[PDB]
């Protein structure tokens, strides 16, 4: 853990003191990380989406930018994990809603079959698809694709 | 023997339309 | 025993589903090899493979066996890879029809569709929405058509009548523990839903194609020449030949209409020749053997359609020389008009129909690329508006209105929970449940909303 | 290397005329129409080969007494008594014949085949030298556009 | 040429109105504006 040049002296001493070292100088790193990383991941994702919401809904604020610079170290870990949708919520108000995207989903979305299906959908929707039902066919395409993604993930 | 009877067998089906 | 065999058959089915296209390409290569080694046949009334120093006669039999085996593997891998998707689409369609239109309630289907009639014995089984990631459809339709029609008359054809009666009864202090007996799940499994599913799959086209493939592969053992029909899979199967075959399959109707018009014009020329040119069609061999003449209308029409079209120089090159009186100029006009109307401007039409299809497909592709490069798919604002900040449109289409992001959001709403939704999530979920879609940004975005 | 071999044989200097195509750019507007698709052309030739093989197996299985290209009489040779021989005969004669294959074989006057063989030749004509050469020419015409 | 004529007709019907001839961009400010304008306000069937 010290050859990767990521943990400084304080961090190394902290992670060494946080070890089990129950009389045997041996640690079950499985349980160690599954205890010290599972809730850390969730709380870090929540802090990351909070900071992202603040940054996108309060720009030109240097007092927040200086905090974002030091929060960037953990904000980059959750970069390929949070989405952003622009929905119509309150009356005539484009609200930016955030959510979590699973790694399994982002793996099963990049398969060549799903990519070709999306390409064919865009093709035959721009060519002969209509205007009044465009979202009507888009949600059907989304449902079919998430169904095949679930199927290919459960195999 | 099918060079000549083929058209006759093809037209024999339209008798059901000719009767109507 | 049962667990150790189920956990193995599931693994086997998962393998067959993961290796569907691989076995497809392998079967194609096996058919290619079989047809390549079929190039070594001879006749003696008896077909013999006497062309090499052995190692070619038994390899054909083992290759045919392997081909039939792999075709069976492909046909049962399709059933685990693609059948769930089509039955999901069918169930989704029929459930949304039931709820939003009242098909089997107020808008009974006609006889011009077999799907609407076959989807009737599936609305009244227990496991109707087997693949729809939701089960609250019967409740929705009951609550929608509960007082306007028979409260019992709805459940009698939607099933769960006596089941719901027994549930409302057992809601009191009467509930036993259901037992589970091994090797006795045939009564537990639903037979009517399986029958409907089998009807749907036997109606599916892509399954009938594989069935025909396996049938031909089986007949290939009775005769080692039906393996030539497997080379049609390079056209009706993989999409490596679509850019070429689409130029022919695009018009299609225009081509058959052109062939019909050609047949009509050749029939016109045939009646004209039968009525005015008798002494010319004299295709005699060795002399004084007048045969294949125009003494029969059908014979002359077949002669025309078979020789004059393919002659490459009209029909004036396959008949006698038009030197006779009263016909020297009439027959010359005849042959030259046949030439100019049949093999000059009626084959140019057939070729123009093939050449125009390439241009039309290319125009479709370029139009798709343009509509993807100038406007956004969701809001459809335009490229010029977003091209004010440096690289604005690309960021808008990659971060703000990403189709992948919207798909992941729908997946998250569906798979997260029902009582754990936030305000915006619950609002969007409600709108999606009524199928309205006013939450999609129509002509506004977060940049047009503010400064 | 070819210029050097031209001294051992004064005919490899003919391979230097390929420089007018693979060298200077005075012929790009013409050769680009052929080099543009390329893949489409080889796939078209492969599809033509497959279709001609289909017609070849059909003829080998149902038309034996027609491929009788005998010269001077009673010299039956170049028949369909071999699958490879019949396939080569088809791909070499029926494609280039300009009128399908019904003009290079015997006359289809026999019973049980008078209409089957007529359908055979006319479908060969319409599928091989009508709509499979029109594709090859459309692939060259579309490249210009 | 015939295909170009057909596509030109379809385009002139999809981008402008037949009567006023304002344009698609102006009416595409309210959600589904041009279709409603051509189906309710300036319907040729209504004028007939
Ligand atoms: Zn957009
Ligand atoms: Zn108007």
């Amino acid at each position: 853990m010290e050859s990767h040049k990521h943990y400084t002296q304080s961090e190394t001493e902290f992670l060494l003191s946080c070890a089990e070292t129950d009389e045997n100088e041996t640690l079950d790193y499985e349980e160690f990380v599954k205890r010290f990383h599972e809730p850390a991941k969730d709380i870090g994702f929540n802090v990351a989406v909070l900071l992202t919401n603040l940054s996108e809904h309060m720009p030109n604020d240097t007092r927040l930018q200086t905090f974002l610079e030091l929060a960037e170290s953990v904000l980059n870990y959750f970069q390929p994990f949070l989405g952003r949708i622009e929905i119509m919520g309150s009356a005539k108000r484009i609200e930016r809603v955030y959510f979590e995207i699973s790694e399994s989903s982002r793996t099963q979305w990049e398969k060549p079959q799903v990519k070709e299906s999306k390409r064919q959908f865009i093709f035959d929707v721009v060519n002969e698809g209509g205007e009044k039902e465009k979202m009507e066919l888009f949600v059907n395409f989304c449902e079919d694709t998430i169904f095949e993604m679930q199927l290919a993930a459960q195999i | 023997m099918t060079v000549k009877d083929m058209v006759l067998a093809f037209f024999s089906s339209y008798w059901s339309v000719f009767v109507t | 025993f049962w667990k150790k065999i189920i956990a193995y058959q599931q693994k086997l089915l998962n393998y067959f589903a993961r290796n569907f296209y691989n076995m497809r390409m392998l079967a194609l290569f096996v058919a290619f090899a079989i047809n390549f080694i079929l190039l070594f046949y001879k006749v003696s009334v008896h077909y013999v493979l006497e062309e090499s120093s052995g190692y070619m006669e038994p390899t054909l039999r083992i290759l045919a066996i392997l081909h039939t085996i792999i075709s069976f593997f492909c046909i049962i891998g399709y059933y685990c890879l693609k059948v769930p998707l089509v039955i999901f689409k069918r169930e989704k369609e029929v459930a949304r029809k039931l709820e939003f239109d009242g098909l089997y309630i107020t808008e009974q289907p006609s006889e011009d569709d077999i799907k609407g009639q076959w989807d009737r014995l599936v609305i009244n089984t227990q496991s109707f929405p087997n693949n729809y990631w939701d089960k609250f459809v019967k409740r929705k339709v009951m609550d929608k058509y509960g007082e306007f029609y028979g409260r019992d008359r709805i459940s009698e054809l939607l099933g769960m009548d006596k089941a719901a009666l027994d549930f409302s009864d057992a809601r009191e202090k009467k509930k036993p523990k259901k037992d589970s007996s091994l090797s006795a799940v045939l009564n537990s499994i639903d037979v009517k839903y399986q029958m409907w599913k089998l009807g749907v799959v036997f109606t599916d086209n892509s399954f009938l194609y594989l069935a025909w493939y396996m049938t031909m592969s089986v007949l290939g053992h009775y005769n080692n020449f039906f393996f030539a029909a497997h080379l049609l899979d390079i056209a009706m199967g993989f999409k490596t030949l679509r850019t070429i075959l689409s130029s022919v399959t695009h018009n299609g109707k225009q081509l058959v209409l052109t062939v019909g018009l050609l047949a009509v014009v050749v029939y016109l020329y045939t009646v004209v020749a039968f009525n005015f040119f008798r002494k010319f069609y004299n295709k005699s061999e060795d002399g004084d053997t007048p045969d294949m003449k125009c003494d029969d209308m059908l014979t002359c029409y077949m002669f025309h359609m078979y020789v004059g079209v393919r002659a490459g120089g009209g029909i004036g090159d396959e008949i006698e020389d038009p030197a006779g009186d009263e016909y020297e100029i009439y027959r010359i006009i005849f042959d030259i008009t046949f030439f100019f109307f049949v093999i000059v401007i009626l084959l140019a039409i057939i070729q123009g129909l093939i050449i125009d299809a390439f241009g039309e497909l290319r125009d479709q592709q370029e139009q798709v690329k343009e509509d993807m490069e100038t406007k956004c798919f969701i809001c459809g604002i335009g490229n010029d508006y977003f091209d004010t900040v440096p690289h604005g449109f690309e960021t808008h289409t990659l971060q703000e209105h990403n189709l992948a992001n919207y798909l992941f959001f729908l997946m998250y709403l569906i798979n997260k929970d029902e009582t754990e939704h936030t305000g915006q999530e619950s609002y969007v979920w409600k709108m999606y449940q009524e199928r309205c879609w006013e939450f999609f940004p129509a002509g506004d975005c977060f940049r047009k909303q503010y400064e």
